[PDB]
């Protein structure tokens, strides 16, 4: 019984930095891998990317390091940070533990020129 | 990075039919192949690890297969919940990478 | 079990750790041999009150839980029992986990010392796989 729930703005300028934060019930933030995955509609997924343990992170080369990914350890949860967001950006964003056992609901972030 | 490939985009079934879906890699990744489903307005469930390790809870139906760059993922008798959009991920190689998607849907 | 050379690393092949993460197949063979010396149910207790175990020899305060170790983390998420099979099905799981981690095959001491910086696809040399 582990749950996450993004939260953050659904809707943002060109430009601008997106912010989304998971939060995670049934488990400890600082005992696992988490990940964030990302779906713009009618389209694939996309892996954005992870932080481990030790807090070391890995990001997709296609997001040219625009991304940040970051635990707030006093409030079980995880952020992702995305940089200068253009139409490209537009898509559900999923967080899930880096084992794919359990996955966020998504949040629609829609940058709308 | 790894390019995935799945085959075909879309797959009809009728229910109780048997199901074949394929996913290739762009080059060998041994088992770290992993089986997602995914219903409209719901994330990816993942339904099969590591190329065919089963997941608890997850019907006996659901069967992967494969290793290197060619896999596949079996549903001997589908059911009416079973149409989703099935993806296929691997974890060898950073970036971690998805295939296109299978749309299985009733016929 | 204690693994013959070639057994095992055919196993480990099979497992996907040939080039997981961009570790050949040979740094895997040396890591538990170096480990291990192949032996799957090889356990050591370290200073600290954790313990190692397995072919991999994988610690029980960050990565299994052995219900003995007070910090245990259990990043795993798995009994440290599990890892003490002939079946190196959860060691391989696991291993790959900690291989995720920034460090890498870093993360056992054998192979860092032992591995790191010589020729270790001959491990494999010889194998037919």
């Amino acid at each position: 019984q582990v749950q996450l729930q993004e939260s953050g703005p659904g809707l943002m300028k060109p430009s601008e930095t997106l912010s989304l934060t998971c939060s995670v019930s049934g488990d400890s933030i600082r005992s696992d891998y988490w990940s964030w995955i990302r779906q713009p509609p009618g389209k694939g997924l996309e892996y954005i990317g992870y932080v481990s343990y030790s807090g070391s992170t890995y990001y997709n080369p296609s997001l040219k390091s625009r991304v940040t990914i970051s635990v707030d350890t006093s409030k079980n949860r995880f952020s992702l940070k995305l940089n200068s967001v253009t139409a490209a950006d537009t898509a559900v964003y999923y967080c899930a533990r880096w084992d794919g056992d359990y996955w966020g609901q998504g949040i629609l972030v829609t940058v709308s020129s | 990075e790894i390019v995935m490939t799945q085959s075909p985009a879309t797959l009809s079934v009728s229910p109780g039919e048997r199901a074949t879906l394929s996913c290739r890699a762009s080059q060998s990744i041994g088992n770290n192949l992993h089986w997602y489903q995914q219903k409209p307005g719901q994330a990816p469930r993942l339904l099969i690890y590591y190329a065919s390790q089963s997941i608890s809870g997850i019907p006996a139906r659901f069967s992967g297969s494969g290793s290197g760059t060619e896999f596949t993922l079996t549903i001997s008798s589908l059911q009416s919940e079973d149409f989703a959009v099935y993806y296929c991920q691997q974890s060898n190689s950073w970036p971690y990478t998805f295939g296109g998607g299978t749309k299985v849907e009733i016929k | 079990k204690v693994f013959g050379r070639c057994e095992l690393a055919a196993a480990m092949k099979r497992h996907g750790l040939d080039n997981y993460r961009g570790y050949s197949l040979g740094n895997w063979v040396c890591a538990a041999k170096f480990e291990s010396n192949f032996n799957t149910q090889a356990t050591n207790r370290n200073t600290d009150g954790s313990t190692d175990y397995g072919i991999l020899q994988i610690n029980s305060r960050w990565w299994c839980n052995d219900g003995r170790t007070p910090g245990s983390r259990n990043l795993c998420n798995i009994p440290c029992s599990a890892l003490l099979s002939s079946d190196i099905t959860a060691s391989v799981n696991c291993a790959k986990k900690i291989v995720s981690d920034g460090n890498g095959m870093n993360a056992w001491v054998a192979w860092r010392n032992r591995c790191k910086g010589t020729d270790v696809q001959a491990w494999i040399r010889g194998c037919r796989l």
